[PDB]
């Protein structure tokens, strides 16, 4: 049912910027439809799901413990840290950090987790080794959100991200325990309500992670489907627009409205 | 109606009960438990990665505990930001709050965090400030020139900056 793709076009007309989009069948891995699937866009907070997939992989292999407690200091605190700023005195376990990173988009939690794995170079190495030779993280929070025109640092492609997320959520890459934890963290996302969630009909399942950056950057990755069961992966990114936050949210929500109506 | 704001943040005072905090902030904006333990976390408008917000800590998990902790991002605006990287360089560990403010500008900073571990005494009081240059502050987006200044007993223990010119 083809009409999501026109709305995408509209979104480029209203937003006056690039929009990348792909829809992939969760079980087969087959692409159902796409628009600029292979241009680079800043990941923004979207990368935090990939970060925690790397952490669960380390857990799976006896390299890390979800219950391990990390102690940090005021010097570590960065812009947008609602959970880590609260637990400054007692610290946070690895599990609590991924929870805050994914459900609350906590920037300090993401930095702390990055240091456990060896920093941005090592996340990129993780992604390379599982077959994603496009996605790359270069900087820490909050710089990774700059979205400088033509800057390929901290970027991914819609197609690369969709495929990577499928592999993390459905492969044998992670154990069934780790897959349930990663999906549940995404399902519990508390900060993407104005996006795809706003067009989601009653009874539908969704696990997602949104992102926002400078230069009108805004995006989302998600596994969703009817009958409370996920059956497709959806990735949408946009960068460069001058429209307001609410205008950018609306366009993504409307693309979601269209792919849902034409399921 | 209304979301959490800088004004409501100002009105909430140390010593207040849980019910007072909720009455002033607007219960529909607040939550407790989960990631926040026994603290009360109240949401402002949507902003960048999250929302502008406040978080209020209490002396204990008791229903009758008192506010000993106030924290916020993007509710409070600096009244006259005059910070620059040069001034940030002059800030030194061991300076008093009074000396820091004289160096970075009396209106460049907002209170990110203020905690009294020995409430109502000020002994061991920890104070964290967010400071901005001319157009550095953003209540709905990403800072474009900011610093984090941390104090204990009114004495500077640490400083850090991002994107200052």
């Amino acid at each position: 049912h083809p009409e999501t793709l026109v709305k995408v076009k509209d979104a480029e007309d209203q937003l006056g910027a690039r929009v990348g989009y792909i829809e992939l069948d969760l079980n087969s891995g087959k692409i159902l439809e796409s628009f600029r699937p292979e241009e680079r866009f800043p990941m923004m907070s979207t990368f935090k799901v990939l970060l925690c997939g790397a952490v669960l992989s380390r857990i799976d292999a006896g390299q890390e413990q979800l219950g391990r407690r990390i102690h940090y200091s005021q010097n570590d605190l960065v812009e947008y840290s609602p959970v880590t700023e609260k637990h400054l005195t007692d610290g946070m376990t690895v599990r609590e950090l991924c929870s805050a990173a994914i459900t609350m988009s906590d920037n300090t939690a993401a930095n702390l987790l990055l240091t456990t794995i060896g920093g941005p170079k090592e996340l990129t190495a993780f992604l390379h080794n599982m077959g994603d030779h496009v996605t790359r993280l270069d900087r820490w929070e909050p710089e990774l959100n700059e979205a400088i025109p033509n800057d390929e640092r901290d970027t991914t492609m819609p197609v690369a991200m969709a495929t990577t997320l499928r592999k993390l959520l459905t492969g044998e890459l992670l154990t069934l325990a780790s897959r349930q934890q990663l999906i549940d963290w995404m399902e519990a996302d508390k900060v993407a309500g104005p996006l795809l969630r706003s067009a989601l009909p009653a009874g539908w399942f969704i696990a997602d992670k949104s992102g926002a950056g400078e230069r009108g950057s805004r995006g989302i990755i998600a596994a969703l489907g009817p009958d409370g069961k996920p059956s497709r992966i959806v990735v949408i990114y946009t960068t460069g627009s001058q429209a307001t936050m609410d205008e950018r949210n609306r366009q993504i929500a409307e693309i979601g409205a269209s792919l849902i109506k034409h399921w | 109606a209304g979301v959490m704001t800088g004004a409501k943040f100002t009105q909430i005072q140390f010593g207040m009960t849980r019910q007072q905090v909720l009455d002033i902030a607007g219960a529909e904006n607040c939550e407790t438990g989960g990631s926040f333990g026994d603290s009360i976390h109240c949401r402002g408008h949507a902003a960048g990665d999250y929302y502008a917000y406040a978080t209020f800590g209490f002396t204990s998990a008791a229903a009758d505990a008192k506010v000993d902790s106030k924290s916020q991002e993007k509710l409070l605006a600096p009244s006259a930001p005059t910070l620059t990287l040069a001034k940030f360089n002059q800030v030194t560990v061991g300076m008093t709050r009074a000396q820091v403010l004289a160096t970075v500008g009396q209106g460049s900073c907002t209170t990110w965090s203020e905690y009294y571990p020995a409430y109502p005494s000020t002994a061991g009081v920890t104070l964290s400030l967010s400071c901005f240059d001319v157009d550095g502050y953003s209540s709905t987006g990403f800072y474009r020139g900011s610093a984090h200044l941390a104090f204990t007993d009114g004495v500077l223990q640490g400083k850090r900056q991002w994107d200052l010119v």
